[PDB]
């Protein structure tokens, strides 16, 4: 999914890689949870699943 | 914006198959009357009787 | 370098091994630090510097020279096919560039299995090439090429083809009126080929102006078809992107419950996917600005309701401004019907000649340039606002029109009559549909009564 | 019926001259009412149960 | 064209 | 005037015996025809009728062997005359048409072509309609071209429709400037007049001066029933016997009122002398004829460039309602609407089942570019009929399927985008809506039917199968834009976003559920019976070298290209699904797994 997406959207994606990948990990779960589970929307490598 | 130069509106609308009247037309009762001849007395120049 | 030295449909095979080098990258970067691949491959096509890469030069290069005047198109199978003559071989192109098979695919086994697969495309080109081009070319790379297209067919309409028809319009008769039905089909086939004998003796007529129009109709349909391709893409891109858009389809809807609640709490569950909100709440100043715009390009494309072939019909109409397309006003003073002062009357006689079956050691004019000539044909005419005209005055159609009356065949002059008919049904067939599309894209004279004396 | 027949027994008697082409409002009006008469004379009769 | 003069 | 002819001299036939003339003429008249039409349904014969009536008479013996020749006559030579007619008058009729449409201007100056081109064609039309259903001797009575003659009388129609401005401009001008002046000339030159007379004159000669061509274009609405009442009057005056200005002396300026009434008509009545010209109102009581010659008309792809023809006439329905029987109108109103939906709905299927089956040829055109055919050339190099021939046209004689369904394709859809819309008792209809419908349901259809999902053995379409020939149905559709008007990016957005969600809105199953099913129910929980296992180095899972082979190949499925596919037929929501029902699996073994770690 993330190859697939990686070329349709790159402009979302890329916004996307940077929130995450710049988002202070001393941050509450509370916001780190959405935050993983936008980023695994498109297909991300998050450390955590939120799904899980 | 350097594509964008040969762009034009597409016309296109959606409707829905069959659109029905504002107020649907109503059945008129028949009444019977008597053969009258003196009907087209103001078209034209007419004649009385 | 190996794009570069082949022909247009090469197209796949670049496309395959620069998915190959994406991958091959991919799985480098896992452990090694080397730049994005889009950073290489513009490097690689000298698109950092300049607008345009080495991939849409290459493409509109080919199109100028190898595709236009050698592909013949055929709309049953909407596929281009090389001509059984090529007209054209100065391509020249370059050297192909030898090297190991690592730079290749990645072996010799793997070079020769991956050139097997992408053997198929050779020989045609079609929806696959033409959205391989679209994905390599942006917009950018469809933008100048189109309007190096338009470009070229300006030079051909007022160039070699305007000086055909000036020089054909001086030998065609002075007055021709279509014969009545009492004549009969042979007679009436007789006089038109009498008529028209000095035309068909013509030889750079099949030669040189078939070519130039065969060049002008794959060039249109070039454009048509690329749009089109275009447009899919989009569709595509836009179908992928609704989930981070707030865009939800049209959910299943029961009994007792209300559509509205159901299509609130979809588009509450998910809430979080949405992406500019979700910036908005926790984001930098600059992150959401970016996103923002990221947003605004991504949700408008030219596949949502802007047209673009319009705007190509109205240049070409204006490329026609000599006054030998339209000719001096009507002596009646409502229209031309004897004179043959119009563009129509000169393509009604080259439909009429090269609708003449010809022998068995010849091509016919579908072999060479198929549905191309047709297109521009048809094209001209309805820019220059002739289609009824041509409909109601032609003599193809007046002669398969009495001969259907009639229903006579005979050898008048080594043509047979039923032969020539049916191909005149099957080329007025193709014409009405051609016709009919271009109308479909583009979109009083009052007189006075008689005076009493 | 009775009013038709009265209206062709008035124009008999009134000796009126027809000519398609010279009055043709006239002449058309006649022929047409003459064959809405007979037309419906003619249905009525068939239809059987009006007895 | 002259796009064509730049690539030659 | 072949009812006034039979009719009339049948009623007088006196002067049959005496006059030649009438005699002449009512043999004409019997030879052109075998039965009448009372009304709209009944008809009448008149031969045998004729014959009846004749034989108690005297000595009419003669016109019994007159009869008896005119039925022998028009039996032989009508159909063939009807036939005749009509094949001439198609042409006629198109050319016309096409002429008016390329120089509308010509309607004013040749505005009577129109209405006897009109009139000709619906006399031809009602002939043909009354004798097939009757007289069935029995062919030249089924005419497979009507539906071509029916859309050039509504093109003719139309073309009077929108051009009566200029129409009006034109007659208007004539009689202020030609009709006006001659006869106030002609009526100075007449030796005595009445008061009644005088009058009637001198307020047509004032009415036509004061008619002004400055009136047409602001809108204005003319009212000349009162002149032609008046014109009538005086027909009525001057044709009696014992008048002082008797017309039968005056027999140039009745052909001159009369032009004078055509013209008054043509500048206020174009509708009304629409409706008394072409009026097809008759097909509304022969359904069975109506949806026969429509049906005819559809399976011929020639013939279905004019199918619209037929939901354009059943608009003339509700002009046989009289306002002495209201009780009709309900019923006739229903019955056209019905048609008109039906005619409709029938273009639509044949359209959708023509896109279908060249979607279908295109598929089978597709699928010989997959990789998969190239293996013996592969195997001839290291161990030592293609595409793009069938596209070269040797010639044009030769018809494949693909050239004659895109043929009847573009025929049909021209039929269709013939009119933007169209009203039927006040009530708007469009038919490329209808299309679209159609379109977008035969769509999902296909879609879910390419998976090629069979239960009971567990098989699927590999995602790449099934991807391309998603995009060929796709290019297909996109190539309809170029015969009709309707937008097919949003049709394709609204079709594939509701196969990306577990459930679609009619509420059946969709691609991305049956592929999560299959996932979890054949690749996954064979793994866990060792028959399949996870190759790290491919990226996939591959069947191991068991002694048992299974029906399917895991690496077939679970490849990074097979693996792409399927991300982009599915989207985020289908990853998503599938992400939370492994997630559900992965709980359920957790739980399991909980029991053993307290135990």
């Amino acid at each position: 999914l993330r190859d697939v997406l990686s070329y349709h959207i790159p402009f979302l994606v890329s916004s996307i890689e940077d929130f995450k990948d710049h988002i202070p990990r001393e941050t509450d779960m509370k916001v780190a949870m959405n935050v993983y589970e936008l980023s695994s929307a498109a297909g991300l490598p998050c450390e955590i699943d939120p799904a899980l | 914006r350097e594509i964008g130069i040969l762009t034009t509106n597409k016309n296109t609308s959606r409707t829905h198959k069959i659109i029905a009247p504002a107020n649907l037309e109503r059945p008129v009762r028949y009444i019977r009357k008597p053969i009258d001849y003196t009907i087209l007395d103001d078209i034209g120049h007419g004649v009385k009787v | 370098g190996r794009f570069e030295s082949e022909d247009l449909t090469s197209i796949v095979e670049l496309d395959g091994l620069l998915e190959i080098n994406r991958m091959t990258h991919k799985l480098l970067s896992r452990y090694l630090t080397l730049d994005g691949f889009d950073a290489m491959f513009r490097e690689a096509n000298h698109n950092v510097s300049a607008p345009y890469g080495r991939i849409t030069l290459h493409v509109f290069w080919e199109l100028n020279y190898d595709f236009l005047p050698n592909y013949c198109y055929n709309g049953s199978t909407n596929r281009f096919v090389r001509t059984v003559l090529p007209f054209s071989q100065e391509f020249q192109r370059d050297k192909q560039p030898n090297a190991q098979p690592q730079y290749l695919h990645g072996s010799k086994a793997l070079n020769l299995a991956y050139s097997s697969i992408y053997g198929s495309y050779r020989n045609f080109v079609g929806p696959p090439h033409f959205q391989v081009i679209c994905r390599l070319l942006g917009y950018q790379g469809i933008a100048v090429v189109m309007e190096e297209l338009l470009k070229v067919v300006k030079s051909l309409l007022q160039g070699t083809i305007l000086q055909y028809v000036k020089t054909l319009m001086e030998v065609m008769p002075k007055i021709c009126r279509l014969p009545r039905h009492e004549y009969g089909s042979p007679g009436i086939l007789e006089f038109f080929h009498h008529q028209l004998k000095d035309i068909v003796e013509y030889a750079e007529l099949k030669t040189v102006c078939f070519q130039n129009l065969r060049e002008v109709g794959n060039a249109i349909l070039f454009c048509l078809l690329i749009e089109q391709s275009l447009s899919l893409e989009e569709v595509c891109d836009l179908l992928h992107a609704a989930p981070f858009q707030n865009i939800l389809p049209r959910v299943h809807v029961k009994e007792g419950e209300r559509l509205d609640a159901k299509m609130k709490r979809l588009e509450s569950k998910y809430a979080p996917l949405h992406l500019v909100p979700l910036i908005e709440r926790l984001g930098t100043p600059q992150q959401i600005a970016i996103a923002r715009e990221g947003d605004l390009l991504t949700k408008e494309r030219l596949c949502c309701g802007l047209s673009m072939f319009e705007v190509i019909l109205t240049r070409i109409r204006s490329f026609l401004d000599d006054p030998i397309w339209r000719g001096p006003l009507p002596s009646n003073g409502v229209m031309h019907v004897d004179e043959c002062v119009e563009f129509h009357r000169l393509w009604s006689a080259m439909q009429f000649v090269y609708c003449i079956p010809v022998g068995t050691h010849e091509f016919t004019v579908e072999q060479c340039f198929g549905d191309g000539l047709h297109w521009a044909g048809c094209m001209i005419i309805v820019l220059l606002g002739q289609q009824r005209r041509f409909a109601v005055l032609d003599f193809c159609y007046h002669l398969l029109k009495v001969q259907k009356h009639d229903g006579k065949d005979e050898i008048i002059k080594n043509v047979p009559l039923k032969k020539m008919v049916e191909r005149i049904r099957k080329f007025q067939i193709l014409n009405d549909e051609i016709i009919t599309i271009l109308d479909k894209y583009l979109k009083v004279r009052c007189f006075q009564p008689p005076i009493h004396q | 019926k009775d009013h038709v027949c009265e209206l062709l027994n008035t124009i008999d008697v009134c000796q009126v001259f027809f000519d398609i082409t010279v009055n043709f409002d006239l002449t058309k009006n006649y022929l047409d009412l003459i064959i809405t008469y007979t037309t419906l004379m003619i249905l009525l009769s068939r239809i059987e149960e009006r007895k | 064209s002259v796009l064509l003069e730049a690539i030659r | 005037m072949e009812k006034w002819i039979i009719f009339g001299f049948i009623l007088c036939h006196g002067i049959l015996n005496t006059d030649a003339t009438a005699l002449n003429l009512w043999k004409l008249a019997l030879q052109s025809s075998s039965c009448l039409s009372l009304f709209r349904d009944e008809v009448f014969h008149i031969h045998k009728a004729a014959e009846d009536l004749f034989v108690n008479i005297r000595g009419y013996n003669k016109r019994i062997n007159d009869i008896r020749e005119c039925k022998e006559a028009a039996v032989s030579h009508a159909g063939s005359m009807h036939r005749e007619r009509r094949k001439f008058l198609r042409s006629a009729l198109k050319e016309l048409a096409t002429v008016l449409s390329d120089q509308p201007g010509l309607l004013g100056p040749k505005a009577l072509f129109v209405f006897m081109a009109l009139s000709f064609a619906r006399d031809e039309i009602i002939w043909l309609l009354r004798h097939a259903d009757n007289m069935p001797k029995k062919d030249d009575f089924i005419d497979k071209h009507i539906a071509e003659l029916i859309f050039y009388m509504e093109e003719l129609r139309a073309h009077v429709r929108k051009y009566g401005p200029v129409m009006q401009r034109y007659y208007v001008q004539y009689l202020s400037g030609f009709d006006a002046v001659v006869l106030n000339e002609l009526v100075q030159n007449l030796s005595v007049c009445p008061e009644d007379e005088s009058i009637i004159m001198s307020s047509f000669v004032n009415t036509m001066t004061s008619l002004s061509v400055k009136q047409v274009e602001d809108g204005e609405v003319f009212d000349f029933r009162g002149m032609r009442l008046d014109w009538f009057r005086l027909q009525a005056y001057t044709s009696v016997s014992k008048a002082s200005l008797g017309l039968a002396d005056h027999r140039e300026l009745g052909k001159m009122m009369n032009t004078i009434i055509f013209h008054t008509k043509m500048v206020d009545s174009l509708v009304e002398m629409l409706v008394e010209t072409s009026d097809l109102s008759i097909f509304c009581f022969y359904s069975r004829a109506f949806e026969k010659m429509f049906q005819q008309c559809l399976e011929l792809p020639s013939q279905s460039r004019y199918s619209i023809a037929f939901p354009l006439l059943c608009t003339h329905f509700m002009s046989c309602t009289h306002e002495l029987c209201p009780e009709e109108r309900h019923h006739i109103g229903d019955r056209s609407l019905s048609l008109c939906n039906m005619f409709l709905d029938e273009m639509a299927k044949q359209a959708r089942n023509l896109i279908t089956d060249i979607c279908t040829e295109q598929c089978t055109l597709s699928d010989q570019l997959l990789p998969k055919h190239c293996a013996k050339t592969i195997s001839q190099a290291v161990n030592k009929e293609k595409p793009g021939v069938e596209s070269m046209r040797k010639n044009r004689l030769v018809v494949t399927n693909l050239d004659k369904l895109h043929t009847a394709l573009s025929e049909l859809c021209f039929s269709i985008n013939y009119v933007p819309n169209m009203v039927v008792w006040e009530h708007t209809f469009t038919p490329r809506e209808y299309l679209t419908s159609h379109l977008e349901i035969r769509f999902t259809k296909s879609i879910v039917g390419m998976t090629m999902y069979n239960q009971a053995t567990q098989e699927i379409a590999k995602p790449s199968e099934l991807l391309t020939s998603v995009r060929a149905y796709m290019t297909v559709l996109q190539s309809i834009e170029n015969y009709v008007q309707i937008d097919i990016t949003r049709v394709f957005n609204n079709v594939l976003l509701q196969q990306t969600q577990h459930l679609d809105s009619h509420g059946e199953p969709t691609i991305t559920s049956l592929y999560t099913n299959w996932y979890l129910e054949t690749l996954l929980r064979q793994v866990s019976n060792g028959h399949i296992a996870y190759f790290p180095a491919m990226k996939a899972f591959v069947n191991l070298p068991t002694e048992n082979e299974l029906t399917f190949n895991a690496e077939e499925y679970s490849d990074i290209s097979e693996m792409r596919s399927l991300s982009e037929l599915l989207g985020p929501y289908g990853m998503k699904f599938l992400s939370e029902s492994l997630m559900w699996h992965i709980s359920s073994q957790v739980a399991e797994l909980k029991k053993l770690v307290v135990e």
